[PDB]
RNA sequence: AUAUGGAUUCUUCACGGUAACGUAACUGAAUGUGGAGACGUCGGCGCGAGCCCUGGGAGGAGUUAUCUUUUCUUCUUAACAGCUUAUCACCCCGGAAUUGGUUUAUCCGGAGAUGGGGUCUUAUGGCUGGAAGAGGCCAGCACCUUUGCUGGCUCCGGUGCGCUUGUGACGGCCCGUGAAAAUCCACAGGAAGGAAUAGUUUUCAUGCCAGGUCGUACUGAUAACCGCAGCAGGUCUCCAAGGUGAACAGCCUCUAGUUGAUAGAAUAAUGUAGAUAAGGGAAGUCGGCAAAAUAGAUCCGUAACUUCGGGAUAAGGAUUGGCUCUAAGGGUCGGGUACGAUCAACUUAGAACUGGUACGGACAAGGGGAAUCUGACUGUCUAAUUAAAACAUAGCAUUGCGAUGGUCAGAAAGUGAUGUUGACGCAAU
RNA sequence: UUCAAAUGAGAACUUUGAAGACUGAAGUGGGGAAAGGUUCCACGUCAACAGCAGUUGGACGUGGGUUAGUCGAUCCUAAGA
RNA sequence: AUGGUGAACUAUGCCUGAAUAGGGUGAAGCCAGAGGAAACUCUGGUGGAGGCUCGUAGCGGUUCUGACGUGCAAAUCGAUC
């Protein structure tokens, strides 16, 4: 009745290409995650890593892959990389970053 | 917002076009004409809809199992067995009767 | 609480037509609409249904009758009549 | 319109064959006098009358 | 236009003189709650409706297909 | 057209149920009879469908100086078939005053209520078949091409004086009581035909062949029709989103569709159409013609007269925004034979604070009053100069007539209207 | 109503992209009855016609297009004939 | 004068169809209650009556003696009704 899901965004193939830092970008979602309404009470209850090449959100407060998708738009507007990158789903809860 | 058209040349509101809005495996909203309505068949003695009958238009009790149209007594998919119990009384008592009738006077002729 | 001194079912006609006319047709149409004893199964079910015909609600049997009114007083002295020319026959 | 008889059909029908211009090789034969064809019809300028 | 589930009944509809050719099918489903499931449904046509036997267990549907007549045109999937 | 399977029969034309009735079937001539075809309008109330609104999740798109777990959008399921599903109606048990049951709407019962237990109609709905293979939304590869090729996802709910339509059980109305026939079924009847060495059975299932003829385009109107025309006129109907609001009003929007109507430059007089005007307030004029004023809703307040129904929104008043709070009004469950738990609604009254005293802020929306004349009223007419006091009307009264008749039609008639008629009628004033 | 492009001898008026608006679901949306009869669609295309224009059209030339056991007719009866 | 043709407009009857936003009023019937010695009288509700009323669509056509009056139009257009 509880339920713990998963989020994964292949960030490589713009990561690559230099113009893109998952460094500062998990950093975004780390402290701008709204948690029962509000940045950084991510209070153990959603995590945010990085596998170096793939980021991994796992919630269990209300969070949905619309809300993921709603965020990194905004931190792929707040530096520009918009025209570069998109968030795309490639398999269900799998998503990914596609350049060209 | 989905809008709907008539699917014969009948243009106008009549008891033989009536319309029904549906939507289809396509996604979309479209009329289909709607047959009149069955009326129950009804006792020819008390009034009421017969039960255990069936309904249907007229024409489509042609196409059905012979047991739909009827119950199991006497005088069955036709009077309402309340019916059917009456006049099995008064068809007894009226015969009877007419025994008591006869003889009856049968003794007037004879002390007269 | 009482809502007419005197038009009763006939406050539908407003001002219209004269008091006069209304009160011959509420007399009328009081009588129409009024609940009547049956003759024959015994409860308080007969009413009207277009001018002259009396039907009961349970038991179905439907009387001829006055327009109004189930019976007539004419009629209904007739009733009578034929009932008094008639016993002369047997006896 | 919009359901018709054959009888009407046809008239219809028939009038569609007669609204061709002149063909032009019998503006070529012998005498021929024939300019223009005079008994065209426009569907709005004249009505058939059925 | 009609749903079977004799698997005794089923087996004598393929062997009707008029039942020419038959089709199989599989969805993958869900069960209960917790996982999925290959169903199977063994549509046959009739000269005026189509059999169809849904079997939702995987092992049976494996048995079945063999005991088409060899002579029935499948079409599969 | 018919053939196999099933059903039926040695108790020949089935069983089961106390009964309403059940069913895969379970013979039926003449003849009779019953039903369905098959029927007004309004009102509320109940339910269905489509639409509207809305939560979560999975997708794609929009905005992102800033803010928004955001804005927008996709998430669908036909006829037909199986099972199941109903208000009504009815059956069985039982026997009712301390009368009970009961609708929003006061009806029901010893001619058997309330109670318990069953039976039917299948409108309608549910799940499954059809049927995911279709459709809808995406991503991931290919190449001048036909155009593919490969993957996914297509899930779970909420709400109701909502809107539209369908429908049921009821109620009101009538000197109005609101088609016909083709056609289909049933039952009463029982002429007849039919089994044991094998009959009867095509209203049960399955199976075979066939279905002609004519119309099918498009416009349906500020250009496809009628008005001499691509005419500001006329011309019968179905479908119907969001906001505000009482609303199918007005005003703004989504979807779809238009962006058609000669154009350019100026802005004299006089116009047509839209507006304002100090002080006065009808002095203008035949005449307040035109114009102005009024207006919603809540509360208060309301005269003569009256056929007692009205006159009445009489008249006359006050109030109204934003925002912030308080109170009242409901549903669902388990309680031995007082209360606890949650879910989902705009209404209505009140109280703070707030502003250049404004708030039905656009849109929308009655001027009132006292008399005289005249017609009672609603209703009708001179299409194209008269809408009225003129016609009609109920009401009142008079006349004719009992059918071999009154009144009226025709050249005639073995002719016709009233007449499907009968003085509570038809005809004539 | 506007800017551009394209087309063409020729563009205020055609096509396309952009912009601004409109009708506002009692529609300038989606369909039909009567009536019209090919106007429907495509290609070609401007002499006349569309009260300015024209490369555009309901115009002109030349073709193509209307598929039914189940939608209508056909059958039934209505006032009437 | 004679013999013919019209009810596609319109008048009236019949037959068979279709159509009408939202409001105001609150008539019979019904329920509960109050007073009174009695006869009887009052209050609150519920209910949804009417050739009733406000007003769109509809139908009509009052005024401007408005527009137009070689018209959009051989009767239209606007506002008002
Ligand atoms: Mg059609
Ligand atoms: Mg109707
Ligand atoms: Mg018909
Ligand atoms: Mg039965
Ligand atoms: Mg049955
Ligand atoms: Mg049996
Ligand atoms: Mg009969
Ligand atoms: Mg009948
Ligand atoms: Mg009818
Ligand atoms: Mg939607
Ligand atoms: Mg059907
Ligand atoms: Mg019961
Ligand atoms: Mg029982
Ligand atoms: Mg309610
Ligand atoms: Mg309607
Ligand atoms: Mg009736
Ligand atoms: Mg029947
Ligand atoms: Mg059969
Ligand atoms: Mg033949
Ligand atoms: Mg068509
Ligand atoms: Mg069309
Ligand atoms: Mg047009
Ligand atoms: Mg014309
Ligand atoms: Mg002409
Ligand atoms: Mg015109
Ligand atoms: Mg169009
Ligand atoms: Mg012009
Ligand atoms: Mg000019
Ligand atoms: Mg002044
Ligand atoms: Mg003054
Ligand atoms: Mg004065
Ligand atoms: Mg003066
Ligand atoms: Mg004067
Ligand atoms: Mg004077
Ligand atoms: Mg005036
Ligand atoms: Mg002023
Ligand atoms: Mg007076
Ligand atoms: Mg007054
Ligand atoms: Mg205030
Ligand atoms: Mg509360
Ligand atoms: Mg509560
Ligand atoms: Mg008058
Ligand atoms: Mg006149
Ligand atoms: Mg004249
Ligand atoms: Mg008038
Ligand atoms: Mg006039
Ligand atoms: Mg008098
Ligand atoms: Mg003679
Ligand atoms: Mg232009
Ligand atoms: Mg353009
Ligand atoms: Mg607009
Ligand atoms: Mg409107
Ligand atoms: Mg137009
Ligand atoms: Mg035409
Ligand atoms: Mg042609
Ligand atoms: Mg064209
Ligand atoms: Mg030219
Ligand atoms: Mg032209
Ligand atoms: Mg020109
Ligand atoms: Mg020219
Ligand atoms: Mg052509
Ligand atoms: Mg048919
Ligand atoms: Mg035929
Ligand atoms: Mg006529
Ligand atoms: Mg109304
Ligand atoms: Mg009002
Ligand atoms: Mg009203
Ligand atoms: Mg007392
Ligand atoms: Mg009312
Ligand atoms: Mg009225
Ligand atoms: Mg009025
Ligand atoms: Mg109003
Ligand atoms: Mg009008
Ligand atoms: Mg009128
Ligand atoms: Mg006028
Ligand atoms: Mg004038
Ligand atoms: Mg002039
Ligand atoms: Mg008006
Ligand atoms: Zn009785």
């Amino acid at each position: 009745q509880k339920i713990a899901k998963t989020f994964t965004v292949d960030v490589s193939s713009p990561t690559e290409n230099g113009v893109f830092d998952p460094a500062s970008y998990a950093k975004y979602l780390i402290d701008h995650i709204k948690v029962e309404g509000a940045v950084g009470n991510l209070g153990n209850a959603v995590t945010v890593t990085e596998d170096g090449t793939v980021v991994t959100v796992v919630s269990t407060a209300k969070f949905s892959g619309k809300y993921l998708k709603y965020l990194t738009k905004k931190y792929l507007k707040k530096n520009q990389l918009r025209d570069w990158i998109r968030f795309v789903s490639t398999k269900t809860n799998e998503y990914r970053l596609a350049f060209y | 917002a989905q809008r709907v058209t008539f699917r014969r040349r009948n243009p106008y509101n009549t008891r033989s076009n009536k319309i029904k809005v549906v939507k289809t495996p396509g996604g979309i909203l479209r009329a289909q004409h709607v047959k009149k309505l069955a009326t129950r068949p009804k006792c020819g003695d008390c009034g009421s809809a017969l039960q255990g009958i069936s309904t249907l238009r007229p024409r489509q009790y042609a196409t059905v199992s012979k047991t739909h149209k009827t119950v199991s007594r006497a005088y069955g998919g036709s009077r309402c067995a309340n019916c059917v119990k009456e006049r099995i009384i008064r068809a007894f008592l009226i015969e009877e009767q007419k025994i008591v009738k006869k003889v009856v006077k049968e003794q007037t002729e004879a002390a007269k | 609480a009482k809502r007419t001194k005197k038009v009763g079912i006939t406050g539908k006609y407003g001002v219209r037509y004269g008091s006069s006319l209304r009160r011959q047709v509420k007399k009328l149409e009081i009588q129409q609409h009024a609940r009547y004893d049956c003759s024959f199964c015994g409860k308080k079910t007969v009413k009207r249904g277009a001018a002259g015909i009396w039907t009961c609600s349970c038991c179905k049997k439907t009387v001829a009758g006055g327009a109004y009114t189930v019976s007539t007083a004419a009629a209904a002295t007739v009733r009578s009549t034929i009932r008094r020319l008639r016993e002369m026959v047997e006896a | 319109a919009a359901q018709k008889s054959f009888r009407i059909k046809q008239k219809m029908a028939k009038a569609k064959k007669q609204n061709r211009p002149l063909p032009q090789w019998i503006r070529l034969r012998t005498n021929n006098t024939i300019r223009y064809n005079a008994k065209r019809r426009n569907w709005r300028r004249t009505k058939m009358n059925i | 236009a009609r749903e079977i589930t004799d698997i005794k009944q089923f087996l004598e509809l393929t062997r009707r003189a008029d039942v020419k050719t038959a089709t199989v099918k599989i969805n993958k489903k869900l069960n209960k709650a917790g996982k999925p499931f290959r169903q199977t449904k063994f549509k046959v046509r009739g000269s005026s409706s189509l059999y169809t036997l849904v079997i939702n267990d995987a092992g049976k549907a494996k048995k079945l297909i063999q005991s088409l007549p060899p002579t029935l045109k499948v079409n599969r999937l």
